[PDB]
């Protein structure tokens, strides 16, 4: 199918600072009849289910602030965090819904 | 000859009826030994059109 690499895994950065999770598929996960790219960016606090952070990989969505950004296109995307805060210790992961069957991230516990 | 001159009876000389052809004896194919199947799965089948 569709085999997704996510790095880095063990993003141990200090607060405030920015940071950078790039996903890199086998399979070009885009489109051109809408030019938009089916992949999204979710993020999981431990204990609860995850969240949905970024969608079309690059649009932004209600409730999220800079602290997050979407981007990326090709087979390459980077989830962008500019600062950190004391409630960003948390597992992030990317996700494709280009095409059948949907694949994760390998996480990211930052 | 009977036939080809519609008569019943023919006279002295040399007459061509029909053609003589060899015939094939055997059925050969040749096709090169590729064996993958082909990928028509994802082409039809397939959810982003
Ligand atoms: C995707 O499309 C193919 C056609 O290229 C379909 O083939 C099916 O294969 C399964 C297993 O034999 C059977 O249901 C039928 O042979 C086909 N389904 C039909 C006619 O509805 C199938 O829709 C998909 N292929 C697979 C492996 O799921």
């Amino acid at each position: 199918d569709i085999v997704m690499t996510q790095s880095p895994d063990s993003l141990a950065v200090s607060l405030g600072e920015r940071a950078t999770i790039n996903c890199k598929s086998s399979q070009s996960v885009l489109y051109r009849s809408n030019n938009k790219n089916y992949l999204a960016w979710y993020q999981q606090k431990p204990g609860q289910p995850p969240k949905l952070l970024i969608y079309w990989a690059s649009t932004r969505e209600s409730g999220v602030p800079d602290r997050f950004s979407g981007s990326g296109s090709g087979t390459d995307f980077t989830l962008t965090i500019s600062s950190l805060q004391a409630e960003d210790v948390a597992v992030y992961y990317c996700h494709q819904y280009y095409s059948t069957p949907f694949t994760f991230g390998g996480g990211t516990k930052v | 000859t009977k036939c080809t001159l519609k008569s019943f009876t023919v006279e002295k000389g040399i007459y061509q009826t029909s053609n003589f052809r060899v015939q094939p004896t055997e059925s050969i194919v040749r096709f090169p030994n590729i064996t993958n199947l082909c990928p028509f799965g994802e082409v039809f089948n397939a959810t982003r059109f």
